[PDB]
């Protein structure tokens, strides 16, 4: 019963667990269609865009909750908490909804089992980006990631030390370091076949970053685009 | 913006 | 205490041999400091982008023969050689600047020891991501990375399998995957008592990621402040 | 890519 082993599957238990009741997985999902512009692209579809940021806010209500089950974070500062929450908000929603492509139909499904084709999630908002994430989500199809390493990345994303204007950085770094093993040994107990999966799986948070960093500006896009204000959630998380 | 704060607390 | 790792000894000393002879260090450089524009900071110091432009012509010009020197690279097609360097030259460039900081005077030392303070950076061409780089910059201190580790840490950055348009993606992964080892490693042996090291300097290329992807919007703004054109080498990798 | 094709080459 070495100490950081026992520590370390139960820090990763509750992670999967937080993950699984924050983000439903795609098997589970009754999946539904719409025949909204589901042919062209177009700049915006008005009805697409409001289903859209409707899921979308409540998947960021998903996230805080996901946020507050993991251990420490309620620990931080009420600022930093905000802070990790506004500065990972776009990579977690990128990472969650990737989990949810279909090859086969070249579909995402959010949360309510809405299937959309790659033409409507352009069309929804994702416009010039579109292609972008859907690289990457297919990028993700040979890791084969469980609730376990996608809730995991979540976490490694969301408590960053190296976030711009934390009160405590060298806390929340610290924070970090648990994760960071925890996902290491997983893979190995996981994959022992595979070598470096570790590397590989862990740097997929490289592709987040700069799909969110390019998203940042897509969001600003669309606010003057759209003829009415964001749910206000979405506006105080882009803040 | 209040709803965040409010998420958070609740 | 250690077991043998002949071959990836002999791996990490070409790569740190290739950065150390492809770019001097702090102590290496004569430092000299200009009085241009050291009080306040403007739209832009044209006499400072004058300089800046041209040093960073030539530390492109270095980074393709740093690049050169990796072992296999020549190997790939030219075509994907240029990928390679498009995708990563500005992570790099950040990276390098940043190596160059002084902690205790706020600036960052060029490559013939040009040494500009904090807002001498902003108005030589930084602007609006002049904190952010910085904050990096400050960020890489507590790692106490040396040519060995920066060399790699680039050497990994460039060689990427997942960039976009590659011809022989895989071919890129096989030369990746020592330089990977090879840094877990050489930091292990450098670092006894902190296991923890590896993903920590790692991830900083996800650090990097998302400077790099807001600075490709930098440069793209710099086109309207600047007189004439970007120089034709920095247009080809930013292309 | 004129100059990177003759740096490279
Ligand atoms: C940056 C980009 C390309 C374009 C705009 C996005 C966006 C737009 C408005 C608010 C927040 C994010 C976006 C959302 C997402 C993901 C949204 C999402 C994820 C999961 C669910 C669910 O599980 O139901 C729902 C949504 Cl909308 C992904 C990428 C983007
Ligand atoms: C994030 C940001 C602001 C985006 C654009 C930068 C830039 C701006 C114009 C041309 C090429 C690059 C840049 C360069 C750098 C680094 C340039 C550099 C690095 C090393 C040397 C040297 O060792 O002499 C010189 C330069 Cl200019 C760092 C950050 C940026």
């Amino acid at each position: 019963s070495y100490e950081m082993t026992a520590e370390l599957d139960d820090l990763t238990e509750k992670i999967r667990k937080a993950h699984q009741e924050t983000f439903p997985s795609l098997c589970q999902l009754g999946k539904y269609t719409t025949n909204s512009s589901a042919d062209h692209r177009v700049r915006l579809d008005l009805g697409l865009w409001d289903k859209f940021s409707e899921l979308a806010t409540k998947c960021i209500i998903k996230i805080v909750e996901f946020a507050k089950r993991l251990p420490g974070f309620t620990g931080l500062t009420i600022a930093d908490q905000i802070t990790l929450l506004k500065a990972a908000c776009l990579d977690i929603l990128i990472l969650r909804i990737c989990t949810r492509y279909t090859p086969e139909q070249d579909t995402m499904t959010f949360s309510d089992g809405l299937t959309l084709n790659r033409t409507q999630m352009h069309n929804a908002g994702f416009g010039p980006l579109t292609d972008l994430v859907f690289t990457f989500a297919n990028q993700l199809l040979p890791l084969e990631m469980d609730d376990t390493e996608t809730g995991l990345l979540s976490a490694i994303c969301l408590i960053c030390g190296d976030r711009q204007d934390l009160e405590e950085p060298t806390k929340v770094d610290k924070l970090q370091e648990p994760l960071l093993e925890a996902l290491k040994i997983y893979i190995r107990k996981r994959r022992p076949s595979k070598p470096h999966m570790f590397p590989k799986i862990l740097m997929k948070i490289t592709d987040l970053r700069s799909i969110s960093a390019k998203g940042a500006e897509r969001v600003i896009t669309l606010k003057m685009e759209i003829p009415g204000s964001m749910p206000p959630l979405i506006q105080e998380m882009m803040e | 913006h209040k709803i965040l704060h409010r998420l958070l607390q609740e």
